[PDB]
């Protein structure tokens, strides 16, 4: 999981959720970083004897029903900023009336 | 039997507008509303000696979610007074009003009551609301129950008119 | 970080070995990668 400015600022909301799980997640700063650790002499020297999986993906594979968990803490955020917006909505026009 | 009841004292362009909604009982049962107008055509300035008690419809609003409890919790006027989930209501709600002006009250007072659905349609009684204010140029919980949504109201109107018995025999 | 590494804990970043069962977490492996990225911090990373 990584956040950055774009297309994927949409999704950005719930990382603070996911993370409170004891997984993290990542800024492109620091995948920058994990990926450049993979250029590293060792593990240059590493690759031309075994290919590398690096999994650099922050324990979101510990989550069960991925898909879901985030679609329910989006869920439960955009469900709390709305009412909380209009609540605030109908209080300013009750004043105004 | 008769009996009448002063509602509203207006001060308007027009003159005072007193409003008498004197209704009518036979030995006890109430059989008339009957609403009357008067205007004293002219020009009248005295503003503490005028009022308007209005008694507000069945009126209904219109939502469908779960913030509408939220909404209804904002509103500090509302006094919980019932223990079944909120989606609509339905109030028969009576307020009254107090000009300083021309349009400015001077202070509104509501009680009216709470309406909303019951279990498998077997209705039973229900409970009322509170509301004052001061210097006001409007009453919130008309408007709100207005602004959500229109009464109950079994009139919509028919598309396009047609005669009934028009011309020279009517 | 080979010492830091806790007991029983997979780190969030770590290099997978191919076994049998598939790709699993290796800790020899990861912890070299670790310490690389701790040269990276401390030191940082030579690419000329």
């Amino acid at each position: 999981w990584t956040r950055g400015t774009g297309l994927m600022s949409a999704n950005n909301i719930i990382a603070e959720g996911i993370e409170k799980l004891g997984v993290r997640t990542f800024s492109q700063k620091e995948m920058a970083f994990n990926i450049l650790g993979l250029l590293t002499p060792e593990i240059v020297q590493l690759c031309q004897e075994e290919p590398v999986m690096a999994d650099l993906n922050g324990g979101l594979q510990f989550i069960d029903n991925l898909k879901d968990f985030t679609s329910k803490l989006r869920t439960d955020l955009l469900e709390t900023a709305d009412i909380r917006r209009a609540v605030s909505i109908e209080s300013a026009i009750e004043q105004k009336v | 039997s008769t009996k009448a009841e002063i509602k509203a004292v207006l001060n308007q362009p027009s003159g005072k507008l007193v409003e008498v909604v004197g209704t009518i009982y036979r030995e006890g049962k109430p059989v008339m509303e009957v609403t009357s107008q008067f205007l004293y055509r002219g020009e009248y300035n005295d503003y503490c000696n005028t009022f308007q008690k209005v008694t507000e419809t069945p009126v209904q609003v219109a939502f469908k979610s779960a913030k509408d409890l939220a909404v209804l919790r904002s509103k500090e006027w509302f006094h919980l007074e019932k223990d079944v989930q909120f989606d609509v209501l339905t109030f028969r709600c009576e307020s009254t009003y107090k000009f300083k002006s021309a349009n400015v009250y001077s202070s509104i007072k509501t009680t009216g009551q709470v309406l909303l659905e019951l279990p498998t349609k077997e209705v039973i009684q229900v409970g009322s609301v509170d509301y004052e204010a001061g210097t006001s140029y409007g009453n919130p919980v008309t408007d709100y129950l207005s602004r959500n949504g229109k009464t109950i109201e079994e009139s919509v109107i028919f598309e396009n008119a047609i005669p009934l018995s028009s011309g020279e025999e009517l | 970080v080979s010492s830091t590494i806790p007991s029983q804990t997979i780190p969030f970043l770590h290099i997978q070995k191919k076994t049998k069962d598939g790709w699993e977490y290796n800790k020899k492996l990861s912890s070299l990668y670790l310490d690389g990225l701790e040269s990276a911090a401390i030191n940082g990373l030579t690419f000329k």
